[PDB]
């Protein structure tokens, strides 16, 4: 109903968007020290052990 | 004749303070749903108030 301009919603948006990107870049690092096997198949031996 | 010339001045000076009054009834009512969702405090509601009265 235009109570606030139609460019303070694009900067409100702006925002929005730059701060979702910033919480996906965040997860991104979240989701790299759960560190998965990038393929399938056999997996060797555990050359660096728990606590190092 | 200066009954005449307040018969013909006041039929444009209430109405243009007839615009005046919708205008800032408008903004009252603009700015009553900018508060009601939350963006901007109850003061500036009140300040909106005090100018449409």
């Amino acid at each position: 109903d235009q109570a606030v301009s139609k460019q303070q919603y694009a900067d409100a948006n702006a925002a929005y968007l730059q701060s979702k990107a910033a919480v996906e870049q965040a997860r991104i690092n979240l989701r790299y020290t759960k560190v998965l096997s990038p393929i399938s198949g056999r997996i060797g031996r555990s050359a660096v052990t728990e606590g190092a | 004749a200066d009954g005449l010339a307040a018969r013909g001045t006041f039929t444009e000076q209430l109405q243009a303070q007839r615009d005046l009054v919708k205008a800032s009834d408008e903004y009252y009512q603009l700015a009553d749903k900018r508060y009601r969702t939350g963006v901007d405090n109850y003061l500036t509601l009140l300040d909106a108030q005090r100018s449409l009265f």
